[PDB]
């Protein structure tokens, strides 16, 4: 399986290789939405 | 007259994943502990397992089996081999879009069983349901078969909706270009989706419904994957979740107390606020479901 992108664009698992931003869900910040 | 019950689940890769196969005791016992059939009932147990796997749940089933309330039951296993080549025509162009992650691969397939389970499964089968291992059940399984008598004209599957808002997430774009859907949104009004861990699959009313050969068709799942601009990696979920938003009709929602998802992923991941009207169940729990290895509690 693969970990679920908490990104809200792009492909539906982290690190989607063909994506370059990632939007994070409101309140959330990072490369991963972490903090 | 003889009369069969038939169960299905996935139990692959189990050889040496002791957290799979205590989940499948968990479940296989309290499943049988429970349940309880009349003297002329059959109960099968269809498992789609590897070879190893199959070994290893012939050794957990004998130590259940035969069942305390003494019912008849029997054992079926199918090769995850010969069904993943079968599903392979009809399941392929949907992959793309529900599989972990891209392109193609045979060894996603094998996820969108239940979307083509009338295909696969000989004409003599009727009716089935598909469960995860990862359940926990609190009733006689039998109950959850008269809940075919309440499919409506054209409804061809029973699913209870998914409990967290992973549909909120990957509906984002949709939901954006279209502020008043319904498409993601919590219960009771809206469509938050499904959950794939109890599924009652009626292999007749898929069989001869129009409507749901039509959306196995590759370019229907073209169509709709544009519209919804969808990408996910839970499979079979979220292709009903997706043919669901359109095509309503074609599902009997199960109420929550049928499958009482555990996961609380989302909640931790952007969620927090919305999380709570996504994932209320009350009312008597007959399956709990301990998704993303969520303890289930006692
Ligand atoms: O290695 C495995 C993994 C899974 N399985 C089977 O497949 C089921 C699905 O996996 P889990 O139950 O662990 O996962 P979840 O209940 O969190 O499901 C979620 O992720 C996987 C997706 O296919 C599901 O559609 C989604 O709801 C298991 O219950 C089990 O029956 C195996 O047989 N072997
Ligand atoms: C996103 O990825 C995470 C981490 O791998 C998964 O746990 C999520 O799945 C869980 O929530 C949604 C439910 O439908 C799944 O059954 C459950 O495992 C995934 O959305
Ligand atoms: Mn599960």
């Amino acid at each position: 399986q693969c970990e679920s992108n908490p990104c809200l664009n792009g492909g539906s698992c982290k690190d989607d290789i063909n994506s370059y931003e990632c939007w994070c869900p409101f309140g959330f910040e990072g490369k991963n939405c972490e903090l | 007259v003889p009369v069969d019950y038939h169960l299905l689940m996935m139990f692959t890769k189990a050889e040496h994943n002791a957290p799979l196969q205590a989940k499948a005791r968990v479940a296989l016992s309290s499943l049988l502990r429970l349940a309880k059939f009349e003297a002329h009932e059959v109960l099968n147990l269809h498992f789609v397992s590897e070879e190893a796997s199959r070994e290893v749940a012939k050794a957990l089933l004998r130590e259940l089996l035969p069942p305390a309330a003494g019912f008849k039951c029997k054992v079926i296993f199918h090769d995850v081999a010969v069904l993943t080549d079968k599903l392979f025509p009809v399941v392929e162009a949907m992959q793309k879009y529900f599989s972990a992650g891209s392109g193609t691969y045979y060894s996603d397939s094998i996820f969108f069983l239940s979307v083509a389970m009338h295909q696969i499964m000989p004409k003599e089968i009727p009716r089935i349901i598909q469960l995860d291992l990862d359940l926990k059940y609190k009733t006689n399984i039998r109950e959850l078969f008269e809940e075919f008598d309440n499919f409506l004209p054209g409804a061809v599957i029973g699913i209870a909706r998914e409990m967290q808002p992973v549909y909120r997430h990957t509906f984002w774009q949709f939901r954006h270009e279209n502020p008043k859907t319904r498409v993601g949104d919590p219960p009771p009004e809206g469509l938050p989706g499904f959950n794939s861990g109890v599924m009652l699959l009626n292999l007749e009313a898929m069989r001869q419904s129009p409507l749901y050969s039509h959306l196995l068709e590759p370019s229907w799942v073209q169509q709709l994957a544009d519209k919804y601009h969808f990408r996910g990696h839970l499979g079979d979920q979220d292709f009903f979740t997706m043919i669901g938003m359109e095509h309503p009709e074609l599902f009997h929602v199960l109420d929550c107390t049928w499958n009482r998802q555990l996961c609380t992923w989302w909640r931790d991941h952007g969620y927090s606020d919305v999380f709570q009207a996504y994932f209320r169940c009350e009312g008597h729990v007959k399956i709990y479901h301990g998704n993303c290895n969520t303890p289930i509690p006692e």
